[PDB]
């Protein structure tokens, strides 16, 4: 009966966002409501507290990738020569195209749990100057706590 | 025994009692819905404290009683939903099987005519600007209308210390 | 207060908590949180704003300035040791 | 020391402080007169309790302070008369030798600028429907106008139990 | 309240210098006053003592990189066939283009702290003989000590 635990039921890696960059940039505001197979299981609880593990996979077709996390309440990049990319406050990871990176954002919220809520945003660029890269981000909820079971949505 | 007195109020059933307007359960009515504390925004001293203080925190005890004889049929489902999604003291005159997951107490005229629900303060923050919604749904239709009375008692209520703080 | 030593007035320093509207009369200000401050008696008045996470703060003339035969107030701000700072920015 | 704080109010001189409008003592003014609690009928929370409750009982502490420099001359007689005979928070802008029989405290600008009078509840009945009158008379004329501030602190105040009584 | 500590406030990796080499060389005298977002936070203290961690990222566009550190008071390279590059006294790191190197210079000064001061210089070349490489150096201040808070600069 370990598969009925909420870390087993909700805490598994699914593909939350898929984008494509060129050699310019793409920013995704983090919202786990975009994937209807994870939202259908998560919206049967009112409040939920969980840390996170993002595993980013980059694949090319016809190089370095700068996947930068942006904390809640901080501006997103608007171009591919912006100052947000060079900014020290916002974390970033530089990994080669074809393999995968992995990081782990802590529970970032204002209330003691998310109510299905500002998780932040991830911005993606390729650093080389003067090919189409497909980015797949897989999110895994960690140390989950749920608190009011709701009726499951039918429509 | 059967005369719970709370503050300046007294009720007979089996911190003050606010009795909302009595609704008439006709055979074609779908039910009713009351968001809390919005149903008490115009309710005397509570409505004054709720408006005056920026933040607050309160629990509730809801007694729903349907005055009727021992000849009527049908059953109502009284359910309190925390954080319900898409009115005042007049309520909202209106899957369902799954609503039993939420705290509920079926009233069935055959056997019972009262339902009492003690609601604690449920929120993702310890204190908040003044959250839950009580619904009354007639499931089995009424066969012989019958009056429905809703009584809300806010209890264990605290409000913010600002506007009462000295700066010295 | 920086005016001459013989000058005097009573100024009321009123605090309006977060969520409320600022006062438009001395009566509104005096009715809410406030400190009546005789300038002649005390040169310096130190307030301590309550816990916040913003409110309004105003000053009103209760009595006109008794100038001897314009003067200025200097205002200072700091944070008490209970003040936190949580998430970094650029 | 010199910062008496009472409730949400703070005053500097040598249950809350209600400071009436500051009067201007010109050289030709006869004085002023304030009946209590009539001077507080419009004074926030006290004015609300005073109107809401049919009967009441209260004591008062009156601080009269005249902000001025050490160059002015003249003296005011601040006297509280119980049951004075033939206005609001604005007072009544106006033999005398015998007024010293009543509780009084001469302010003399040469020496003093404050007067404090603790007034107990004085009546022929223990509780009454909401009685005393404070007068400020300039005896020696002012030689160089000067502001006069009146601060009333109602203390040891009780009100009737009716409208809060349960009938059970 | 760990984010108000001076190792948390000043000790984070930012992009201090960005240059481009060809297949010839570039030398940068180390000055953290070039980045106005790190200088604005560092020039509110008179004196500051800190070791350092330099993480150099090299990316190509159309190979080995010799990023050599130069201790204070030692000559910088002037060409791409100089003798300073072959000199044993000055440290150097040889890493492939596309990934990143990482080293950690100790507190190099003459006084007991820097006053916002000779930190040295880094010289960059590509070793292959007979492509444009973009070099990004990220500096992180380590074991920081501050000592006289100043008024923050407004202009």
């Amino acid at each position: 009966g370990s598969e009925t635990d909420v870390e087993c039921f909700l805490g598994r890696a699914a593909c939350v966002h898929v984008t494509e960059i060129q050699n310019l940039f793409n920013d995704w505001k983090i919202n786990l409501s975009s994937l209807v197979q994870l939202r259908k299981k998560l919206e049967l609880f009112t409040y939920v507290r969980f840390d996170s593990e993002y595993t980013i996979l980059a694949t090319a077709s016809q190089l370095v990738v700068q996947a930068m996390y942006v904390p809640p309440g901080a501006p997103n990049p608007k171009e591919w020569d912006d100052y947000t990319w060079q900014s020290a406050s916002n974390p970033s990871v530089f990994f080669k195209v074809g393999d995968t990176s992995r990081f782990s954002v802590p529970y970032v919220g204002l209330a003691s749990a998310y109510n299905c809520n500002h998780m932040g945003s991830m911005a993606f660029r390729i650093v080389n100057e003067h090919t189409l890269v497909k980015i797949r981000v897989y999110h895994r909820a960690k140390h989950v706590e749920a608190w009011i079971p709701r009726a499951p949505r039918a429509l | 025994v059967q005369q719970i007195t709370l503050g300046n109020s007294t009720i007979t059933t089996q911190c003050r009692f606010y009795t909302l307007d009595s609704k008439t359960w006709t055979t074609g009515s779908k039910g009713w819905c009351w968001k809390l504390p919005d149903a008490l925004k115009d309710m005397g001293v509570f409505g004054q404290n709720m408006f005056f203080h920026s933040l607050g925190r309160s629990g509730y005890t809801v007694h729903v009683q349907c005055n009727a004889t021992k000849f009527h049929s049908g059953c109502l489902l009284v359910v309190v939903i925390p954080e319900h999604q898409l009115p005042g003291e007049r309520g909202i005159d209106l899957l369902l099987g799954n609503l039993l997951i939420f705290p509920h107490q079926f009233i069935n005229l055959r056997t019972n005519n009262t339902a009492t629900i003690v609601i604690p303060y449920i929120n993702s923050v310890p204190i908040d600007s003044m959250n839950v919604s009580l619904m009354v749904i007639p499931i089995a239709p009424l066969t012989v209308s019958l009056p429905i009375t809703v009584t809300i008692a806010p209890m264990c209520t605290e409000f913010s210390g600002i506007r009462s703080k000295s700066i010295v | 207060y920086t005016g001459p030593a013989l000058s005097s007035a009573k100024l009321i320093l009123a605090y309006t908590p977060p969520g409320a509207r600022g006062p438009q009369d001395r009566r509104e200000a005096m009715l809410g949180t406030h400190v009546v401050w005789d300038i002649g008696l005390q040169s310096t008045i130190v307030m301590t704003i309550p816990w916040t996470s913003a409110g309004f703060l105003s000053c009103w003339y209760q009595t006109s300035l008794i100038l001897p035969p314009q003067v200025y107030l200097l205002s200072f701000i700091s944070a008490c040791p209970d003040f936190k700072l949580r998430l970094m920015k650029d």
